[PDB]
């Protein structure tokens, strides 16, 4: 449920590192 | 001495969970009302202690004696008496006797021969004498003995309405033998079973014995034909664990709290305090735990020859010291600790004693013979004319040097001149390195060849060694010994046997010194020849190559991680939720399984409903439909 | 990254150093390490907060 | 490690303590060689420290088992030394004695001969009590301690309350006076008095 | 409550040390301590200052 | 300013501790130096951000 801008919103911005984070680093979630 | 009784119906012992029983001053110090975290030899709450029931009755079989033992008797006319301790009891190892019938405590330790029913009960015909108080048939060798006063006793026997409440605590440690106490009066009750509240326990003495013990026996007070009356104790075992106390202003423990039992116990360790508001809290943390454990070392059986080296016929000048390599064999360094004096035996990268566990690449041994006061130039970045221009070590060397006095062979009463050493040297010399060119020294303005005189000096000059000379003088044999670690393949090193080859599973590996724990799987990478272990990006190996068989392994860490504690009020109900932070639901069942998880609780694994969210799954709490205001 | 400093031991794997020394010596070398990456993680945390 | 330590005597890692060794040649050796000095040699594991072994069983070493007396790979777990004048220094006899402690967690029981003194109550002095050398000034207490504690601590783990060694009282230690200083002051042009407050 | 640690020395209490060990090998053990109490105030210095 | 001082070791002089001692044990002194370098720098950053 999303507009036409919001898309482009979305795909403009982008969030093997995490395979290689077995060091007790982590990232919780919103 | 003892007859036999036999005729004896044993019936299983009983069982019967105890409830906060069996906590301690752990020292001597006066602490008032403040909590305090603290980690020894406790009795882990809500344990199933092992009832024992004589009232006709007999029942006192040898038990287990491990990490310390609690034992409570609820007992009202004096009925259980001493104990025994030992580990065969069969006059070949040294046996405590702990006895406080009713002049005094006597402790003994010696080997005894204990006889088969130890007791000081059946005598004629139903009341007590102090007859057979031998129970040891002999006495060969006595080493430790000890009185002080005894116990609060009582008379008579009796059955029923039993008040006195006695518990015990005893523990061994580093020799040292350890005793508290405590007694509790007017404690009647219908039912059995221990009384429920809370109770510290003092120390009462301690005692050097010093020996090993594995079993105890408990003592109680002709032979055919006896009848005694009603006496239970329970026998509880300890462990290590750590506990939160509470003190209060008057200095008595008041209560105590686990931090291994349950989630909720858990979260209150965490928080240094006894209630906990609702919320979400965050606990120790998920972590799986090794089973078996593997080694791997070449496949290699020769010798190597450091007899040859350190029982050499001629030792070669300081000038052209001799150096010999050592290569494709198994090195024993016991016979170098042992045999010879060896008056100097120091070493600098590695510690001596763990030289017999490494893997090496390759060993240079350099052995001379230097006069006895410069035997302290050999360390590395030193001065001195011998550490200068004849022989030179860099400061960054990691081996081992040893010298030792050999002034029987090499001295001569006549005089010793066939060693010779350089004296003169233009400039200083490179590590590791030699000089052999005879070039008499043009140490004038002149352009000198000549024989001798003024300026024009022959470099070389000869050591002379006769026995008259004094300590510091007569000659000492060095060889030192040179090799770098874990740079390449492995080719000589100790003599640790190999093991089997396991896989898909959390072990703990051993590849050529390389301790550590983790699961090895098989790879997909191709290795130079030249290369043996693979690094990544925070330097920790990854992928190693097995010695005996040519494959490539890769390792990663075991399983892990965060737990988290739903909880409301302790003021409202007590029940919890756990949540298990960013982990597929699928492996927590498989991780279930004793001595194998960090978190000793593992209950809630199996236990409600499993809920998997996007931040793991969520265990004990049942997922509604509809929606309300988040809480 | 930063986890590959020797910070001043000998090696900066943590077993090499138990598997190669005693103990006693052994004490001062993790010492370093451990003081060092408590350091580290203490001026992480200090960025995040700003 | 070694056959002495790991069979006969050793002692823990933590060891707090002395220990005085030295030669003896003079007696114990003897002409003929002395062959009343005995040493384990033979054991089925590694013992904890300061633990004593006086049994003398049968040490069997191959799967078949070993009875009896003496023989092929059924050895006796111990020998004898051997001491005459003429063997070479680091053969001789050598006796050794070792001091073991404990240190102040319990009521003294022996130390110096330091001589003792007076006491001062409500004073600021330098107070030292069994080696707890301080500063503080001592007053009467009213905590009850139990007979077999000494030594009371705070949320610190730092000593506040004591029990004088001679007379068995309770003494409770309060540090001394302290506090901060300021300088009030108006310009220096203006003048050159001042004003001092402490905080 | 953090100067109760030991930071790696050989006690929590600096009058033991001095009274216990000569001038030589001392000196170390106190600086073990006194490195550790001085991160411990200026952590609580800069959390002050946030 | 601050750089003038020895952080406990023998001389704040960075070239003269090389001389008066051996190289096997002067690397403890420099890099006790080191670090008390760089802690001055990371105090000094931190207050430049607030
Ligand atoms: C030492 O013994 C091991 C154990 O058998 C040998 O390892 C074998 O090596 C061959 C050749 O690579 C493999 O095919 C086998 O699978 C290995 N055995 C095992 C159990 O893995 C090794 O070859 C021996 N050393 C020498 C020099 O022969
Ligand atoms: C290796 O040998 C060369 C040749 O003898 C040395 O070079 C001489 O070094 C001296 C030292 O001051 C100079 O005065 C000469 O002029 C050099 N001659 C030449 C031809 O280079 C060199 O020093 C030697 N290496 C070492 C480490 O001593
Ligand atoms: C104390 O005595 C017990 C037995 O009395 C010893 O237990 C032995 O443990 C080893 C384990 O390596 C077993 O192989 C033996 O079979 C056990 N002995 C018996 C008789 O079964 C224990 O080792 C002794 N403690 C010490 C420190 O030696
Ligand atoms: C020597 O020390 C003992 C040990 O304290 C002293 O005994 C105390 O004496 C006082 C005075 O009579 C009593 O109040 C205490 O109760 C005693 N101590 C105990 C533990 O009971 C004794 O007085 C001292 N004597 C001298 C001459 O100093
Ligand atoms: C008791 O019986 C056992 C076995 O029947 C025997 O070994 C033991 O010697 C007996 N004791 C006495 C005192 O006769
Ligand atoms: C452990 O305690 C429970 C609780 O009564 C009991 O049912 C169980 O039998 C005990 N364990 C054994 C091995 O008897
Ligand atoms: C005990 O009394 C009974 C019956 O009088 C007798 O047969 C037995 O011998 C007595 N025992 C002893 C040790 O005297
Ligand atoms: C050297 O020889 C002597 C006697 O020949 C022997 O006792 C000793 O063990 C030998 N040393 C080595 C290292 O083999
Ligand atoms: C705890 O609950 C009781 C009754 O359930 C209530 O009277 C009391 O005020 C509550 N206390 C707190 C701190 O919520
Ligand atoms: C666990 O993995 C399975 C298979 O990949 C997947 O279907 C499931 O959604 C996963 N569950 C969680 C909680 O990650
Ligand atoms: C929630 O809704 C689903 C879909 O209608 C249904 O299968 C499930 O039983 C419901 N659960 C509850 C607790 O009502
Ligand atoms: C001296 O100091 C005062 C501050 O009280 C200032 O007002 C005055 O201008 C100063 N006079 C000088 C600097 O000559």
């Amino acid at each position: 449920k999303r507009s036409f801008i919001e898309d482009l919103l979305f795909n403009k911005v982008t969030l093997l590192i995490c395979a290689q984070k077995f060091k007790g680093l982590t990232v919780l979630p919103p | 001495q003892c007859v036999n009784l036999t005729t004896r119906t044993q019936l299983p012992p009983a069982y019967t969970n105890s409830f906060t029983r069996g906590v301690y001053y752990p020292d001597k110090v006066f602490r008032s009302s403040v909590l305090h975290s603290t980690q020894d030899l406790f009795l882990p709450f809500f344990s199933n202690v092992t009832w024992f029931h004589v009232i006709k009755r007999f029942d006192n079989p040898v038990l287990p004696f491990n990490d310390g033992v609690y034992f409570a008797s609820i007992e009202k006319s004096n009925i259980i008496r001493g104990w025994i301790f030992g580990t065969t009891l069969d006059s070949k190892t040294q046996s405590l006797l702990i006895v406080n019938n009713a002049t005094n405590v006597v402790i003994k330790v010696c080997e005894f021969q204990f006889c088969n029913d130890p007791f000081l009960d059946h005598k004629n015909n139903k009341s007590w004498m102090e007859s057979e108080f031998r129970v040891y048939s002999s006495a060969n060798n006595c080493t430790f003995e000890y009185v002080s006063q005894p116990f609060l006793m009582d008379l008579e026997g009796k059955q029923g309405n039993f008040k006195n409440l006695r518990e015990f605590v005893f523990k061994n440690i580093d020799g040292y033998f350890k005793i508290y106490s405590k007694h509790t009066p007017i404690i009647v009750r219908e039912p059995e079973d221990l009384p429920q509240g809370f109770s510290a326990l003092e120390p009462l003495v301690d005692l050097p014995i010093g020996i090993n013990i594995t079993r105890f026996q408990t003592l109680l007070a002709s032979s055919s034909g006896w009848t005694a009356g009603a006496a239970a104790y329970y026998v509880g075992y300890l462990q290590p664990r750590t506990f939160l106390l509470k003190y209060n202003e008057n200095g008595t423990i008041t209560d105590a709290v686990d931090c291994a039992l349950d989630p909720l116990s858990e979260t209150k360790c965490t928080l240094k305090s006894f209630t906990v508001e609702k919320g979400i809290y965050q606990t120790s943390n998920f972590r799986v735990q090794p089973t078996e454990s593997i080694v791997r070392f070449p496949n290699i059986t020769n010798l190597c020859p450091f007899d040859e080296v350190f029982n050499a016929t001629r030792f070669a000048s300081v000038y052209a010291w001799n150096r010999k390599r050592i290569s494709n064999c198994v090195a024993d360094y016991s016979v170098l600790y042992n045999l010879a004096p060896f008056f100097t035996f120091k070493c600098y990268g590695v510690s001596p004693t763990k030289l017999n566990d490494l893997c090496f690449t390759n060993v240079y041994a350099d052995s001379f013979v230097i006069r006895g006061d410069e035997v302290r130039q050999i360390a590395p970045g030193q001065t001195g004319k011998i550490a200068d221009y004849n022989y030179k070590l860099p400061d960054d060397f990691t081996g081992c040097v040893i010298a030792w006095n050999s002034n029987k062979l090499d001295s001569k009463v006549s005089g010793n001149y066939n060693y010779l050493y350089r004296l003169f040297r233009k400039s200083n010399l490179k590590p590791f390195e030699r000089d052999i060119s005879t070039e008499i020294y043009q140490a004038g303005n002149k352009p000198c060849n000549g024989v001798a005189g003024f300026n024009c000096y022959f470099p070389l000059r000869s050591y002379s060694f006769r026995p008259t000379y004094g300590v510091g003088h007569q000659p000492y044999r060095v060889v030192v010994l040179s090799f770098e670690l874990l740079h390449a393949p492995a080719t000589v090193c100790g003599p640790k046997k190999s093991t089997n080859l396991v896989k898909n599973k959390c072990v703990n590996f051993n590849f050529n010194g390389l301790k550590g724990t983790g699961v090895l799987t098989e790879s997909n990478k191709k290795f130079l020849p030249f290369q043996q272990f693979g690094r990544d990006i925070a330097d920790t190996t990854d992928a190693v190559r097995d010695p005996q068989t040519l494959e490539i392994l890769d390792i990663t860490p075991c399983s892990f991680g965060g737990v988290s504690v739903i909880t409301p009020g302790t003021n409202t109900s007590n029940q919890v939720a756990v949540l298990y932070q960013g982990v597929n639901c699928t492996e927590v069942p498989v991780a279930i399984h004793a001595d194998q998880l960090t978190p000793t609780w593992r209950v809630y694994s199996t236990g409600s409903n499993v809920f998997q969210t996007r931040a793991g799954c969520l265990i004990g709490a049942e997922y509604v439909n509809n929606s309300y205001e988040c809480d | 990254k930063q986890l590959s400093s020797k910070f001043g031991a000998i090696s900066s794997v943590l077993n090499d150093i138990f598997s190669r020394l005693d103990k006693v010596e052994a004490e001062v070398q993790i010492d370093r390490l451990i003081t060092g990456r408590l350091q580290s993680l203490q001026t992480y945390v200090t960025q995040q907060l700003i």
